[PDB]
């Protein structure tokens, strides 16, 4: 976990993501499940 | 807000607004989700009543976006007291859930030890607010960001008349004239990691704003986040 956060795009090599979100295929990345995830500036 | 910049459209969602019965903002607030909006405790001995605006940017101006919500439940730290100014944190459950869209979405809620790890540890955080502009000045009437550096605990507590706690932590400038003020209090402080803002602190106290040698005091929310998951649990 100590180096780059053990490439976790969230929390850590074992990674997690908050509320709203699904850990990726790849066990590194999280994919929101809804148009407004937490955390994440809004577009038109 | 002392110096940073006014918001752009869509860039601090998580931004909310007490309003009192004048109609006019007092306090900040973080949306944490549909329901629940987390503020400072001492908030809420400033207005006897008060309701929450979302998605509001400019308060002389009814833009589309803007939604009124009434409060249900307060819960209050049972340790905040105004001698110390410590625990100063509040949780408020909405009457009606917010409706998640441009300008209104939760920011995110890290696990404790990742983010005293992860996050605590980078350079910088967002403040933001509709509060003063100057220390004797006006509340602003655009919601205002601003990049804050973490300042190292000993540094602040070095510079602070008051007593520091570890429920604390400081974040701003030495002298350059960019803070936040009265009127920002309770709103929020977010940290970015990679692309994701997570909520890190509720803008709390300061002696003055933007004092030379003084810093802005933020209650820590790591410190919290058991406390915020039981209180938004009931
Ligand atoms: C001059 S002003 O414009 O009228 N205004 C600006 C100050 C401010 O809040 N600035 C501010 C600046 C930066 C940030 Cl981040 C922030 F939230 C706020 C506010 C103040 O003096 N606050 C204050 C000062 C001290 C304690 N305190 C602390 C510990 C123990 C006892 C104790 O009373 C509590 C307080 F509310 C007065
Ligand atoms: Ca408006
Ligand atoms: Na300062």
């Amino acid at each position: 976990c100590s180096l780059d956060n053990g490439d976790c795009d969230q929390f850590c090599v074992v990674c997690s993501c908050a509320r709203g979100y699904t850990l990726a295929d790849n066990g590194k990345a999280c994919i929101p499940t809804g148009p407004y995830p937490c955390g994440k500036q809004t577009l038109e | 807000i002392v110096g940073g910049q006014e918001c752009k459209d869509g860039e601090c969602p998580w931004q909310a607004l007490l309003i009192n019965e004048e109609n006019e903002g007092f306090c900040g607030g973080t949306i944490l989700s549909e329901f629940y909006i987390l503020t400072a405790a001492h908030c809420l001995y400033q207005a006897k009543r008060f309701k929450v605006r979302v998605g509001d940017r400019n308060t002389e101006q009814e833009e589309g976006g803007e939604a009124v919500h009434e409060v249900e439940v307060v819960i209050k730290h049972n340790r905040f007291t105004k001698e110390t100014y410590d625990f100063d944190i509040a949780v408020l459950r909405l009457k009606t859930p917010i409706t998640f869209r441009m300008n209104v979405a939760p920011a995110c809620l890290p696990e404790r030890d990742w983010a005293e790890s992860t996050l605590m540890t980078q350079k910088t955080g967002i403040v933001s607010g509709f509060g003063r502009t100057h220390e004797k000045g006006r509340q602003s009437t655009r919601l205002k960001m601003l990049e804050v550096p973490y300042v190292d605990r000993n540094s602040c507590k070095l510079s602070s008349s008051f007593i520091i706690t570890q429920n604390m932590f400081c974040a701003g400038y030495d002298t350059k004239q960019e803070d936040a003020c009265q009127g920002d209090s309770g709103g929020p402080h977010v940290t970015r990691f990679k692309d994701t803002y997570f909520v890190t602190g509720i803008v709390s106290w300061g002696e003055g704003c933007a004092r030379k040698g003084k810093y802005g005091i933020y209650t820590k929310v790591t410190a919290f986040l058991k406390w915020i998951d039981r209180s938004m649990k009931t």
